[PDB]
């Protein structure tokens, strides 16, 4: 009731064979046509990944920077201050943006930062010109 | 089997249930309480074993009622009747056993036997032991028929069959029981040589042997799975069959390689977009790094808004390259799974030109065993009479087979060298007309009740007809003596004086180096315990080979086992024989074939007897005049020496019936 | 000799 195990006959393609004396013939030709096809193609694209993986050689290394670590600090100074209303200008919502850019102010600091001067800072039309871009 | 259930299994009968037959012949019992039937079944197995027991003297009623056991020989005529019944159909005192009765001087009626087959002879010796006068007409020189055996001083080879296909149910057992028949068991063990020589490696032979039963298991789904039987209005072949699968087995090994070759691409693209979004990337972050260098460069000290310039690049290449990571990340990810890839490809092809040569060979031992090309027999019903395999290893005769239907033929009246040309049956009886085959001018009439046609069903093709049928055969005998397909299969054998092969290997084959001469030569056996050995040719070659003389044909057998044996180790042969069964015109063939086209029930159809009309018009016609017997009128065994064996017997136990009475029946 | 007739066919066909 069942093809004898990994034998591999279905109503569609028996009926496909059979259709006349060289149905199988055409069948068995357009599958190698196709094969040629995807062979040629996968040739294709391996030079097209070969190119693409030379442009790349060399990597990232000549524009790596030292990356340096500063302990967070809980007090806010004014050079801190503004940068991070610049940050809040270009960046936007992003808090670990402008964590990163700040250097000593952790993530939940920035948003503390948001409440804190919500308008010694204009803090809300800084976003909204934000939003323009 | 062991015991009375034993007993039935050897007579080829379910111990525990009446057949069709005894419903026949014992419609009271059958019809009537179970107790009855099962005292009915335990007589009938018992006398069975009886017989089975010691089949080289008769079982009498007397000695089958005083061996039996009370309460069962309570009851005479039941008995009686069971006896009666086994005797006359041939299931007890056939063969050649001591009478105890002695025939009676004073025959009943006349039955003349077309041929001294073992059909034939199996037949005759029934009728006379029923006390019918039988002579059979023979054209040969000799008995047997397709039963042939070459002598010459001690080396013994059969030409026509020399197998007995299993003892387990089989007449022979009892026929072999009689004779004096030395059975020898075949080693299965066979290996193979390819056409340049070298021996097939196990392993391969092994692979395609299993693909080729597994390509038989997958045309028998075609057949009944998916109702693949009908193609164009026409009949399915086995090879047909055999072609479309081996078709869809290579479609799926190229399915395969596109989906695998797809997977690849859809791999390699995936590849393409990252490597152009890493080039991207890597132009940003060298623009960025140039940014970065230039902003911290403005040496300080700095207003807030070139700190924030500074600090902003900072990390907004920070960001960059770790997304630049990440991708790289991808990129090794992929380039190993495309290494992978590229690494496992799927299967290469479905098979190898040495794959095809050896499957090849596995169709040519089936076409040998059938006797015809894949491409005429049925793929609904070659293979019907597989449920009847008898038990037990496959044997053969040692000092030939010839000895069974000589042996059949003591005590018979046979007309050896008379060819029967025409078979005239009427209303009040039959003549035979038949000729002298040395001198063709003489002529024979033989007036009879009832003719017995053993024919092989190569002559009842025979056009212009050999034999005439006065009246002719209905069309419903004629349509299937046209259905049923007869097939050819031939034999060399090579008699040396020295052994120069394997002597424990029993057989061996040669692979053909195309698919067209695959059965050219293909099987050698080494049975025979003498320097002989049996080249077997089947399929088309079997056809084309017999216009081909013995010098070339022996010469192809020597370059063959020069090849595989070494160009010196083969003396030339002292004696050889070459078949040719198909020119043979008493036979024009082997055996036959379920065609497509035919069934088994054409088999049954060769068996009808025939009823001539009315000589008188308006009067009644009972009587039937002309019997039909052979290896072609026993569906359930066809092709075989047991089948043309019980054929004869069926037949002879119901020309006894028709003509002497049939008294076990009230 | 039609033993004869098949004896000499049997024989064209052995060479
Ligand atoms: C090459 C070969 C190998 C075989 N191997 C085996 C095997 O291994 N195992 C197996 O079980 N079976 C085998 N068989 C089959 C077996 O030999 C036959 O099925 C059986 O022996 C034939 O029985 P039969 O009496 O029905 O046919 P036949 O023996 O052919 O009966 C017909 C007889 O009538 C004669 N005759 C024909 N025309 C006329 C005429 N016009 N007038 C008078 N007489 C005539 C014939 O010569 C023949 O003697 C083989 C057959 C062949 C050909």
């Amino acid at each position: 009731r069942k093809p004898p195990k990994g034998m591999f006959l279905s109503q569609e393609d028996v009926e496909a064979v059979s259709a006349n004396a060289t149905a199988a013939t055409t069948v068995l030709r357009q599958l190698d046509m196709e094969l040629v096809s995807v062979k040629r193609q996968i040739q294709n694209i391996k030079q097209t990944n070969s190119a693409l993986k030379e442009k790349l050689d060399g990597g990232i290394e000549p524009y790596r920077l030292p990356e340096v670590i500063q302990k967070c600090n809980a007090r806010w100074t004014t050079e801190e201050q503004l940068l991070a209303v610049q940050a809040i200008r270009k960046y936007g919502r992003d808090f670990q943006a402008i964590s990163d850019v700040i250097g000593n102010k952790s993530v939940v600091q920035v948003k503390n930062f948001f409440v804190n001067y919500r308008r010694r800072f204009n803090i809300d039309e800084v976003l909204q010109e934000w939003e323009a871009e | 089997p062991s015991g009375v259930e034993g007993a039935a299994f050897q007579s080829r009968l379910p111990h525990d249930r009446m057949t069709s037959q005894e419903a026949a012949c014992f419609p009271d019992i059958i019809s009537g309480p179970q107790q009855t039937q099962k005292v009915f079944l335990f007589i009938r197995n018992r006398t069975l074993q009886l017989w089975l027991d010691n089949p080289k003297i008769q079982l009498t009623f007397e000695a089958t009622l005083q061996q039996l056991e009370a309460p069962y020989n309570s009851d005479t005529v039941l008995v009686h009747r069971v006896h009666s019944y086994l005797e006359r159909h041939g299931l007890i005192n056939f063969g050649i056993y001591k009478r105890i009765k002695p025939l009676p001087t004073k025959k009943t009626g006349k039955v003349i036997i077309i041929g001294s087959g073992v059909s034939g002879l199996a037949a005759a010796r029934q009728l006379q032991s029923f006390g019918m006068d039988v002579t059979l007409l023979e054209a040969r020189d000799r008995v047997g028929g397709r039963v042939a055996t070459f002598r010459k001083g001690n080396y013994v080879a059969d030409l026509g069959a020399m197998v007995v296909t299993g003892l387990g149910g089989n007449p022979m057992a009892v026929v072999s029981k009689q004779v004096n028949m030395e059975l020898a068991k075949i080693k299965q063990k066979c290996p193979l040589y390819e056409a340049n020589g070298q021996a097939v490696p196990k392993e391969k032979d092994e692979m395609v042997e299993q693909e080729f039963n597994r390509l038989l298991e997958a045309t028998s789904y075609l057949s009944h799975q998916l109702d693949f039987n009908v193609l164009n209005n026409k009949p399915v072949s086995l090879g047909q069959a055999l072609e479309v699968v081996i078709q869809l087995q290579e479609k799926h090994v190229k399915d395969e390689q596109i989906e695998h070759w797809k997977k690849i691409v859809k791999t390699q693209e995936e590849l393409k977009e990252l490597l152009n979004k890493m080039v991207n990337l890597k132009e940003k972050i060298k623009e960025l790094h140039q940014q970065y260098k230039e902003a911290s460069e403005v040496k300080p000290p700095r207003d807030i808004t070139a700190e924030f310039l500074v600090k902003s690049k900072h990390r907004d290449l920070t960001a960059l390259c770790k997304e630049y990571d990440e991708l790289a990340e991808t990129q090794g990810k992929l380039e190993e799974k495309l290494q992978e890839l590229e690494a496992n490809p799927p299967s290469d092809v479905y098979l190898s030109s040495r794959d095809r040569q050896i499957l090849d060979w596995h169709f040519a031992n089936l076409e040998f065993a059938n006797a015809t090309p894949l491409s005429t027999l049925s793929l609904k019903h070659w293979d019907q009479d597989d449920d009847f395999e008898f038990t037990g290893s496959h044997l053969t005769v040692r000092n030939g087979y010839s000895c069974v239907p000589v042996a059949l033929a003591e005590g018979l009246d046979i007309k050896l060298n008379t060819a029967v040309r025409q078979v005239r049956y009427t209303a009040s009886g039959c003549e035979v007309i038949a000729v002298n085959t040395r001198s063709t001018s003489q002529t024979f009439i033989y007036k009879c009740d009832a003719v017995l046609c053993t024919l092989p069903l190569g002559v009842l093709k025979q056009q212009p007809p050999a034999v005439q049928f006065v009246p002719p055969l209905p069309e419903w005998k004629t349509s299937a003596v046209q259905r049923m397909g007869f097939g050819n299969l031939n034999k060399v054998v090579l008699c040396f004086d020295r052994v120069f092969w394997d002597p424990s290997v029993n057989l061996f084959g040669h692979v053909g180096s195309t698919t067209a001469s695959r059965g050219e030569l293909f099987l050698f056996w080494n049975l025979y315990k003498a320097p002989i050995l049996l080249a077997l040719v089947a399929g088309e070659a079997a056809g084309i080979m017999e216009n081909i003389s013995d010098d070339v044909i022996v010469g192809r057998c020597l370059a063959i086992l020069k090849g595989i044996f070494g160009s010196s180790a083969v003396p030339q042969p002292k004696e050889t024989v070459v078949s040719r069964w198909r020119a043979d015109p008493w036979a024009r063939g082997s055996y036959s074939y379920v065609a497509a086209g035919s069934s088994g029930n054409d088999y049954d159809l060769m068996a009808q007897p025939i009823t001539p009309g009315p000589s008188i018009p308006g009067a009644p016609q009972p009587i039937p005049r002309l019997f039909f017997a052979g290896e072609h009128t026993i569906r359930n065994y066809p092709a075989t020496v047991h089948g043309a064996l019980l054929s004869g017997l069926r037949e002879a136990g119901r020309i006894a019936d028709q003509f002497l009475g049939a008294m076990y029946t009230l | 000799s039609e033993e004869e007739r098949n004896a000499k066919a049997e024989k064209e066909k052995k060479l």
